[PDB]
Order: structure tokens, then C-alpha cells, then sequence
């Protein structure tokens, strides 16, 4: 109410007077569901600037880091009503700040329906589930055998709220969330979203399998673009859309200015013979024209494939890719180290977002661009 | 956004699409951020030989970009392209844009946008560049263009001007070999920004063309 | 019945039937009753989440007395 | 020739320490949290924050882990280790501070009287003494049809109770507008 006969009830119906004289209230008050002790004596007149206030240790704990806001605001307050309405949102945001101290369960909701879940999805997708009965990780299996797996976090009441689930593929997963849908109703969402990229798999594993692939190594689900070894010192890398994977990816080429040359030549009268119904390793074998090094040494060190500047292979993951156009020097760089050695030298003339300059080995015309 | 494409798809009179034209640019500040670049299409679309200056003018008025604040950024460069590509499949709409801004004289009160578009438009079409000089020389010697604008016009939309750096130095050049000290006060600012915040390519052009300054000035 | 494992805890020992053998500790059977059984994995997956649950709910059950008990005061 | 309370817990005090939590040889490691421990299993953990305020900030916790605790004692690495009338569990903290207070135990008896020593050596070993009066020292790195029954009931257990608590919330509202 506008009267605090009425409005102190509305708003704190817990908290109620006992003397004679309404100077001495106690009672409780509401957040978030809980009801925290209270005792607090006024002065004789209804001045806030002395209100002796006394809590629960509970209450002293929870608000260790406001001591001097209670203190401005005993004072600075007009009426108890507004001081006390400012204390419940100020309580509010502690805890909503002290959120990580908030969880648990109702067992014949939660501990009956959750089992009769799992018989209704299957015990064998089922890989993990935690102490807490907080997560839960679950088996999905492409159709050529795959394993993903997707991670669910479980709160009091499960069903009534969606789970929190994370998952390994690169797209942004939508999980339709009706409290209708259960387990196996997001498990066909699951497979849903995994039968849309299902194709995508089937040239990646083939391609795991068959090339020198390089540069996701050990390659996740969620890896879209891919890099694989060819000739020596040259290196090819893709980008796939997982909804056309047969369609031609976007692709170059990491190497040499006489042996990636040639090979952009191939591929630019080749490309109109891209077939997408063949496997994308078959369809770059004749594009190319080419028989990849199928894992031909792969990861055994001749000391080829080596920096020159660092003397290193993947430097913070980057690999040798910058080469001499030299049939003799052949030497392959890294970008940072070449780049910062052509950076002080007095001949690096730079362009736009190129530097020139000498090949350290053979001091012919090398070319940078960043 | 919808609506509009049905009315471009649906039979007709113009004299509708006036209204709603004015409707939208009335209702032009009152629109999310995200959409905005293709109402603006629309309207660059829409637009005809004869009412271009005025809403033009309306526009000039009503587009601020202190207001558009990953919280305007990827948006306006995409209003700039299409901006961009108007003016260049189209001509006329740059002579009625500049004829705007100059014309813009009593202003003192001139925001960001009108410099953005100018070197814009230098960086385009060419046939003008002496009509953008001659009117940038008249406003600079007017005291209607002045420093700290230059100073937030490159401490936010910068990312615009990065690939027409070269539209600077062109104009800057121009600049410092005039006389009226606050000309060539500009051609300074100019030239320090560009050193400043740009990259090495344009960094050396920055010291390659003041040492020609040097040198042969 | 005793930790002759010395795992902690107390297991039972059995003996069968002295006809066996003229001999002691012949057809011995130890056992916990648990996973636990020496003589002469879905199902072995969740029972620490309901073992928590118990407790935390228990937790929330003297909580509550302690609720109870205060507003009657 | 003063005194001063700090908390004040409202149930029988068993155990007090210290730990070196975010630990991350010598005797004296400086503490950075307290521990204190209660009867029927009330545990404190206070810590320094200095945050939040440009200024030095005390960030505590009151815990409620279950069964009345008997014992218990701190292990090296931000550990502890305590002794219900079920069994003996851990509670690990080093990450400021943890939210909730999980424990698993140890496939091990009700023990009282823990005493922990650090090896260093490999890693912990410690001492301590069975409910029955028998000293012991440790040293540390079908079912389904069961597990049904189990969770079935645990479930009537904690139901029944959860009505019994709402019964006293109606109980209050009531009485609160008396
Ligand atoms: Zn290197
Ligand atoms: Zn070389």
C-alpha cells in the first residue's frame, strides 16, 4: 500500500513487530525462496539514521563486502519501506553474483524418469555419467561407424528445463527443447544434425585415410578445412561445405613459384572436368593429374622439410611454406622468420604487402607476401 | 525489408513510393542497425534523376554514425560498400551528393559523414578530384572544416579508409602545395594520421612523399 | 569376516566341507557382496550420481529442520 | 596485563586448520585458506579476495556436508580429510574458491581420530584408527537390477521429507498473516 500498515506486509509480510510501540520488529526476509532471520530495533522516533540491525551469521556472511552500503543506507534512507526494498535487490544481486553455490534435485522426478531414459535411448550409447548426476556423455555413431560424442548437464529438475549440451562438430547445433522432447527426442536431433554432414564424413575419413594430410593432425569432427602433403616441400590445403562436400572446396597451394605453378595450370583447365560424383581424393588424383605421397614417408625426418631460419618444423603450428624459386637452393622458410630476417636487410624493398629480398642460402630473388 | 521488396514486385503508382519513401526516412533513426544498409539500397534504387538532391539533403541530415554503437562495425562497412557500389553503377548520385555538402554552406554544425564520403569519392571516380579540392580548399578557408573533427573522423571510421589510404597522400599532396597556413595545417594532419594508424606500405609513402616535400618545395 | 584383502574394509571368508582335503584353507570363497568375489560395465557406470543424490537431498532435508524449527521459535 | 568472535557457527566445534590452497621441500608453506568444522556437518572455508573493491576483501563460504563429522584433518595439495559414521571421505579445493563442497569417499570404514603425514616421496600415506580399536595406515595413488532397488529407494526416502517440509511452509504462511 501507500500506508505502511499494509505496504510493510505486501512486501515484507515476514517481517512483523513485536513491542508495543512498533520499534522493535523481527521476522524473516524473502530471496529467492529463502527466508533469512532478522531483528531490528528502531529509536524511539522513526529515524533510520540510528536502527540498531541484527542478522543471522548466515545473513553477516553473505553480506561481508556491503557493511559500509548498509551503513550509508541506514542513513540516507527516507522511509524503512524503501531501505528495506533496496536491501532485497541488493540481496538479490549478491547471491545472483554468488550463483555458484545453487543446486539440488527432486529424486522421483529426476532419479526415477532419468534411468527410464536411458533404457529408452540404450545403456551401450551410454559412456559417462558423473557423481553429481550433473553431466551425462552420450554415443552417436555415423553410418560408417564414427563415434561422436555430445556432453549434457543435468539441473534439479531436468525435463522442465533444457540440459546444457555440448557438442564436438563445427555447426551451430539446435536442439529443439520442449519438455516433450526428452533424451532420445534430442538423440534424433543428434543424428539429425549429424545425417545433414553425414557425406562430408565420408570424403573426410577417406582422405584421413588415403593422403599425406598435415595440418589438423589427428583431425576432430569439427574440422572443416584440412591440409595435405604432396610432391616435396609443396603443400595443399582445403575448406569443405559440409552440405555440398563433393562440390569443389575451396583450395591452394603452399610452396614453390616453379613447382605450385604448373600445378594452378593443371587445375584451371581441369576444374571443368571436376566430376562431384566420384570421391573428392579420386576426383584430384586426374584434376591434378597426380598420385599423392599416400603417407609416402609421412612424419620420418629426412631434414627436407625444415625451416632454413628456425631450422624447425611447425614453428607455433606454422609449417614450411615459403620456398626458393631455385632448382639448387630449394630451401623452404617459415613466414615470421623469413619475414623478420627481410626486415632489416637494407635490399627488401617493400610493395603494398610484399617484401623482397635474397634468399639467405643462394642469395637469389625471393618474394614474400603476407 | 520485406514490404519493400512486395513494393518494388507489386503494380503501382510512384506517387505512393514518395510517401513511404519520406515514411522511412522520418522512420530512419527508429531502425536497428542490421537492416539499415538495405533500406538505404532501396532508397539509392528508388531514387530518379530530379528528387535525388532532396532526399539527398534529408539524409545528409539524418545519417549521424556517432548514434550506430561487434557493436556497429561490420554493419557500417557493409552501409559503405553498398554506398560504394551505388556510386559507382551510378554517377550523378556523387555530383548531387557533393553539390549537398557544399551547398551545406551556413553550417557550422557539419558532422563526420561528409568528409568519409569525400574521399570516397576521390577515391572513385576521377573527373571531379579538382571540383573536391577546390571545395575542400573553400570550406578549410571558411572555418566550417576544422581538426578535431579529422581527429574522431580517423579515431573510429579509419577501417573504411585503410584500402584508399593512396586517396589521402593524392589530396594531401594537393594540400601543402597551396599558401593559407590552416590548409597546409590539414596536409600536416593528413599526413600524420596516415603514418599513424595506417601500415608499413603507407607509412613509407608518408616519408617518401614529405621528403619529395622537402626536397623539391 | 575381516579386510584379509587389506582394501579397508571388512569382507567375509568362507570354508567348505573338510572332505575335500585332510587339510585347511582348501575351497576357500571370499567375498563384499559388491565387485568383490574370490574362490578357488553400463550397470558399473552410475552409482556414485545416485549415491550423491541421497546426500544432497538429505543435505536439503536437515536444512529445512533447521527452517522449521526457526519460524516456530 | 579483547577477545574477539568472528562467526560464530551453532553447532559443536571438532576440528580447525589451515591450507595452502592454489599451491602452485619446506616444512611452513604460507596458509592462504582457514578451515573450521562443525558437529553435524557444518564446515567454513574463508579466503582473501582483495577484489571487487580495489582493496582487500574476505570471501567466505559456509558449507553443509552430511553425517555427523567425527574427525578430520588437512593434506597436502589443498585436501582434507574427515570421518563420517559411514566412512571416510576427501574433499579436495585447490582451483576463487569452489562453489559447491562434492566429496567422494574412499572405500574405507568409519574411522575417528585421523592424523595425516606427507611423504613426498609416490605420494600420500597416512595413518589413522578403526571404530572397532584397531590402528591401520593407508597409502594412496546383476549390478544394475541392484542399482535400481537403490535408486528407488533413496527416492521414497527423500519424497516423504520434502512433503513434510512443504506441510511447514503452509504451516507458516498461515500463521504469518495471523
Ligand atoms: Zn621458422
Ligand atoms: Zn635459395
Amino acid at each position: 500500500m501507500a500506508v505502511t500498515e499494509a505496504s510493510l506486509l505486501r512486501q515484507c509480510p515476514l517481517l512483523l513487530p513485536q513491542n508495543r510501540s512498533k520499534t522493535v520488529y523481527e521476522g524473516f526476509i524473502s530471496a529467492q525462496g529463502r527466508d533469512f532471520h532478522l531483528r531490528i530495533v528502531l529509536p524511539e522516533d522513526l529515524q533510520l539514521k540510528n536502527a540498531r540491525l541484527l542478522c543471522s551469521w548466515q545473513l553477516r556472511t553473505i553480506l561481508s563486502g556491503y557493511h559500509r552500503i548498509v551503513q550509508q543506507r541506514m542513513q540516507h534512507s527516507p522511509d524503512l519501506m524503501s531501505f528495506m526494498m533496496e536491501l532485497k535487490m541488493l540481496l538479490e544481486v549478491a547471491l545472483k553474483n554468488r550463483q555458484e553455490l545453487y543446486a539440488l534435485p527432486p529424486p522421483p522426478q529426476f532419479y526415477s524418469s532419468l534411468i527410464e531414459e536411458i533404457g529408452t535411448l540404450g545403456w551401450d550409447k551410454l559412456v559417462y555419467a558423473d557423481t553429481c548426476f550433473s553431466t551425462i556423455k552420450l554415443k552417436a555413431e555415423d553410418a560408417s561407424g564414427r563415434e561422436h560424442l555430445i556432453t549434457l548437464k543435468l539441473k534439479a529438475k531436468y525435463p522442465a528445463e533444457s540440459p546444457d549440451y555440448f557438442v564436438d562438430f563445427p555447426v551451430p547445433f539446435c536442439a529443439s527443447w520442449t519438455p516433450q522432447s526428452s533424451l532420445i527426442s534430442i538423440y534424433s536431433q543428434f543424428l539429425a544434425a549429424i545425417e545433414s554432414l553425414k557425406a562430408f564424413w565420408d570424403v573426410m575419413d577417406e582422405i584421413d585415410e588415403k593422403t599425406w594430410v598435415l595440418e589438423p593432425e589427428k583431425p576432430p569432427r569439427s574440422a572443416t578445412a584440412r591440409r595435405i602433403a604432396l610432391g616435396n616441400n609443396v603443400s595443399i590445403n582445403i575448406e569443405v561445405d559440409p552440405r555440398h562436400p563433393t562440390m569443389l572446396p575451396e583450395c591452394f597451394f603452399l610452396g614453390a613459384d616453379h613447382v605450385v605453378k604448373p600445378l594452378g595450370i593443371k587445375l584451371s583447365r581441369n576444374i571443368h572436368l571436376w566430376d562431384p560424383e566420384n570421391s573428392v581424393l579420386q576426383n584430384l588424383k586426374d584434376v591434378l593429374e597426380i598420385d599423392f605421397p599416400a603417407r609416402a614417408i609421412l612424419e620420418k625426418s629426412d631434414f627436407t622439410m625444415d625451416c632454413g631460419i628456425c631450422y624447425a618444423y611447425q614453428l607455433d603450428g606454422t609449417i614450411p611454406d615459403q620456398v626458393c624459386d631455385n632448382s639448387q637452393c630449394g630451401q623452404p622458410f617459415h613466414q615470421i622468420c623469413l619475414y623478420e630476417w627481410l626486415r632489416g636487410l637494407l635490399t627488401s624493398r617493400q610493395s603494398f604487402n610484399i617484401i623482397f629480398g635474397e634468399c639467405p642460402y643462394c642469395s637469389k630473388p625471393i618474394t614474400l607476401k603476407m | 525489408v520485406p514490404i519493400l521488396d512486395v513494393l518494388s514486385s507489386l503494380r503501382l503508382d510512384p506517387n505512393f513510393l514518395l510517401k513511404v519513401r519520406q515514411l522511412v526516412m522520418d522512420k530512419l533513426s527508429s531502425i536497428r542497425l542490421e537492416d539499415l544498409p538495405v533500406i538505404i539500397k532501396f532508397i539509392l534504387h528508388s531514387v530518379t534523376a530530379m528528387d535525388t538532391l532532396e532526399v539527398i539533403s534529408e539524409l545528409r541530415e539524418k545519417l549521424d554514425l556517432q548514434h550506430c554503437v561487434s557493436s556497429g562495425q561490420s554493419c557500417i562497412i557493409l552501409l559503405f560498400d553498398v554506398i560504394k557500389s551505388a556510386i559507382r553503377y551510378e554517377k550523378t548520385i556523387s555530383e548531387a551528393w557533393i553539390k549537398a555538402i557544399e551547398n551545406t554552406a551556413s553550417v557550422s554544425e557539419h558532422k563526420v559523414f561528409d568528409l568519409v564520403m569525400l574521399f570516397i569519392i576521390y577515391s572513385t571516380n576521377t573527373q571531379t578530384k579538382k571540383y573536391i579540392d577546390r571545395v575542400l580548399r573553400n570550406k578549410i578557408r571558411s572555418g566550417c572544416i576544422q581538426e578535431q573533427l579529422l581527429q574522431s573522423t580517423f579515431s573510429v571510421h579509419y577501417l573504411v579508409l585503410k584500402d584508399m589510404c593512396s586517396s589521402i597522400l593524392s589530396l594531401a599532396q594537393s594540400l601543402l602545395h597551396s599558401l593559407d597556413q590552416s590548409i597546409i595545417s590539414f596536409g600536416s594532419l593528413l599526413y600524420k594520421y596516415a603514418f599513424k594508424f595506417f601500415d608499413t606500405y603507407c607509412q613509407q609513402e608518408v616519408v617518401g612523399a614529405l621528403v619529395t616535400h622537402i626536397c623539391s618545395g | 569376516i575381516d579386510d584379509f584383502i587389506g582394501s579397508g574394509t571388512e569382507q567375509v571368508l568362507l570354508l567348505f566341507k573338510d572332505s575335500l582335503n585332510s587339510d585347511c584353507l582348501t575351497s576357500f570363497k571370499i567375498t563384499d557382496l559388491g565387485k568383490i568375489n574370490y574362490s578357488s560395465e553400463n550397470r558399473y557406470l552410475v552409482v556414485p550420481p545416485l549415491e550423491t543424490g541421497l546426500k544432497v537431498c538429505f543435505s536439503s532435508f536437515r536444512e529445512l529442520r533447521q527452517h522449521l524449527l526457526l519460524k516456530e521459535k | 596485563t579483547l577477545v574477539k568472535i568472528l562467526h560464530h557457527l551453532e553447532e559443536p566445534v571438532i576440528f580447525i586448520g589451515a591450507l595452502k590452497t592454489e599451491p602452485q621441500p619446506d616444512e611452513d608453506v604460507h596458509c592462504d585458506c582457514l578451515v573450521a568444522f562443525g558437529h553435524h556437518g557444518r564446515m567454513l572455508a574463508i579466503k582473501a579476495s582483495w577484489d571487487e573493491s580495489g582493496k582487500l576483501v574476505p570471501e567466505l563460504r559456509e558449507y553443509c556436508l552430511p553425517g555427523p563429522v567425527l574427525c578430520a584433518a588437512c593434506g597436502g595439495g589443498g585436501r582434507v580429510y574427515h570421518s563420517t559414521p559411514s566412512d571416510l571421505c576427501v574433499v579436495d579445493l585447490s582451483r576463487p574458491e569452489e562453489g559447491p563442497g562434492g566429496l567422494p569417499p574412499m572405500l574405507c570404514p568409519a574411522s575417528l581420530n585421523i592424523c595425516s603425514v606427507v611423504s613426498l616421496s609416490g605420494g600420500t600415506k597416512l595413518l589413522a584408527l578403526s571404530a572397532k580399536g584397531r590402528l591401520m595406515t593407508c597409502s594412496l595413488d546383476e549390478s544394475a537390477g541392484q542399482k535400481i532397488k537403490e535408486l528407488l529407494s533413496g527416492i521414497g526416502n527423500i519424497s516423504e521429507r520434502v512433503s513434510f517440509l512443504k506441510k511447514a511452509v503452509d504451516q507458516r504462511n498461515k500463521a504469518l498473516t495471523s
